[PDB]
């Protein structure tokens, strides 16, 4: 279960912290391209009764940088796993985001067997989920806790047709972890909306670690409204669960007189740009 | 003498609207012109003599 | 010590030059011949540290 889709204007973040307006900023950095694509896994669960395998949790290679974007009302997303094996021989961080905390713990994690996950797995007769989360083993030799405040919360979404779209973006430099997140209120029916939000700087690490792999502690406890299908390759479906991998482009910004960005000009896509 | 950045000039109450992760302002020539004050959340504007 | 100090410890083989502000801590003995380092130890096979 796997798809494809256009990303036109999204992924555009706050280069620095300095405030500038009515002005034009020529800058060079990891950005996402224009009117790039962006894959689409869904976390199917096929057969509530049974317990047929779900494979809804892959690997990412996390080449310089991803680009992170998700379109749920609930909180079935939580945290992302990084490391270069995720085994006991190398170290690797482990951001989770429960109710209304994260905590943030580098260290070489011998082993994360999956979430927990029961056989009948439906949530159409119950809806209570209850401290059902335990993923690792052990910890040996490391350090940076980093217990802080959440770092995504619950937006209401009222009369339908209204639901948040979530947009992080991570990057590794110089053993710095740099966090940008944005959460845009509105997207209505479109799947990717076109337009511009920039994303604000959120949280800057000290980690020192190579990484070259991550996925999702998703947890697939239970999980509604999830239609599955077979479709490969250059398709289309529904996932509400997108990434994208950033480059070193060059952009030109466009600030308003307010200080927020307003329009953005690749300098890398078309002779005209 | 803002956290260690000099200069030269008179300070006037300011009605740009920074943000919570802003704390310097600039123009074009890459020169201080609006300052976030340390002790109290004030936003000031520099203006030379 | 005049007996000798051990208690210090330094890498001599790895696969590539690590980044700036990066930290390896692996045990792992290093593939330094046609041999598939496998096992514990062995000629063209290295203890890094
Ligand atoms: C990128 O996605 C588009 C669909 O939006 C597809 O046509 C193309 O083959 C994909 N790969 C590229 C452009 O390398
Ligand atoms: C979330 O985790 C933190 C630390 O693990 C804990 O203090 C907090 O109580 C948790 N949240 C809830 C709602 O239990
Ligand atoms: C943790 O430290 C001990 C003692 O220094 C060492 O024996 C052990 O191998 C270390 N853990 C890992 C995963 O290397
Ligand atoms: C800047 O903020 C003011 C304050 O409400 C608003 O009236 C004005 O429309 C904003 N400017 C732009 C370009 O949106
Ligand atoms: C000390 O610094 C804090 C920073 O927010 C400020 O709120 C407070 O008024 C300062 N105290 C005095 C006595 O100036
Ligand atoms: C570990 O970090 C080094 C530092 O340059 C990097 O070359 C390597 O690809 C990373 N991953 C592995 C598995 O060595």
């Amino acid at each position: 279960t796997q798809s494809y889709t256009n990303s036109f204007t999204r992924g555009v973040y706050y280069p620095d912290k300095v405030f500038r307006s009515s002005v034009l900023h020529s800058t060079q950095d990891l950005f996402l391209p224009f009117f790039s694509n962006v894959t689409w896994f869904h976390a199917i669960h096929v057969s509530g009764t049974n317990g047929t395998k779900r494979f809804d949790n892959p690997v990412l290679p996390f080449n310089d940088g991803v680009y992170f974007a998700s379109t749920e009302k609930s909180n079935i997303i939580r945290g992302w796993i990084f490391g270069t094996t995720l085994d006991s021989k190398t170290q690797s961080l482990l951001i989770v985001n429960n109710a209304t905390n994260v905590v943030i713990k580098v260290c070489e994690f011998q082993f994360c067997n999956d979430p927990f996950l029961d056989v009948y797995y439906h949530k159409n007769n119950k809806s209570w989920m209850e401290s059902e989360f335990r993923v690792y083993s052990s910890a040996n030799n490391c350090t940076f806790e980093y217990v802080s405040q959440p770092f995504l919360m619950d937006l209401e979404g009222k009369q339908g047709n209204f639901k948040n779209l979530r947009e992080f973006v991570f990057k590794n430099i110089d053993g710095y972890f740099k966090i940008y997140s944005k959460h845009t209120p509105i997207n209505l029916g479109r799947d990717l909306p076109q337009g511009f939000s920039a994303l604000e700087p959120l949280v800057d690490l000290p980690i020192g670690i190579n990484i070259t792999r991550f996925q999702t502690l998703l947890a697939l406890h239970r999980s509604y409204l999830t239609p599955g299908d077979s479709s490969s390759g250059w398709t289309a479906g529904a996932a509400a669960y997108y990434v994208g991998y950033l480059q070193p482009r060059t952009f030109l910004l466009k600030y308003n007189e307010n200080g927020t960005i307003t329009d953005a000009v690749d300098c890398a896509l078309d002779p005209l740009s | 003498n803002f956290n260690g950045l000099t200069g030269t000039g008179v300070l006037t109450e300011s009605n740009k609207k920074f943000l919570p992760f802003q704390q310097f302002g600039r123009d074009i020539a890459d020169t201080t012109d609006a300052v976030r004050d340390p002790q109290t959340l004030e936003i000031l504007d520099i203006t030379p003599c | 010590k005049v007996g000798g100090n051990y208690n210090y410890l330094y890498r001599l083989f790895r696969k590539s030059n690590l980044k700036p502000f990066e930290r390896d801590i692996s045990t792992e003995i290093y593939q330094a011949g046609n041999k598939p380092c496998n096992g514990v130890a062995g000629f063209n096979c290295y203890f890094p540290l």
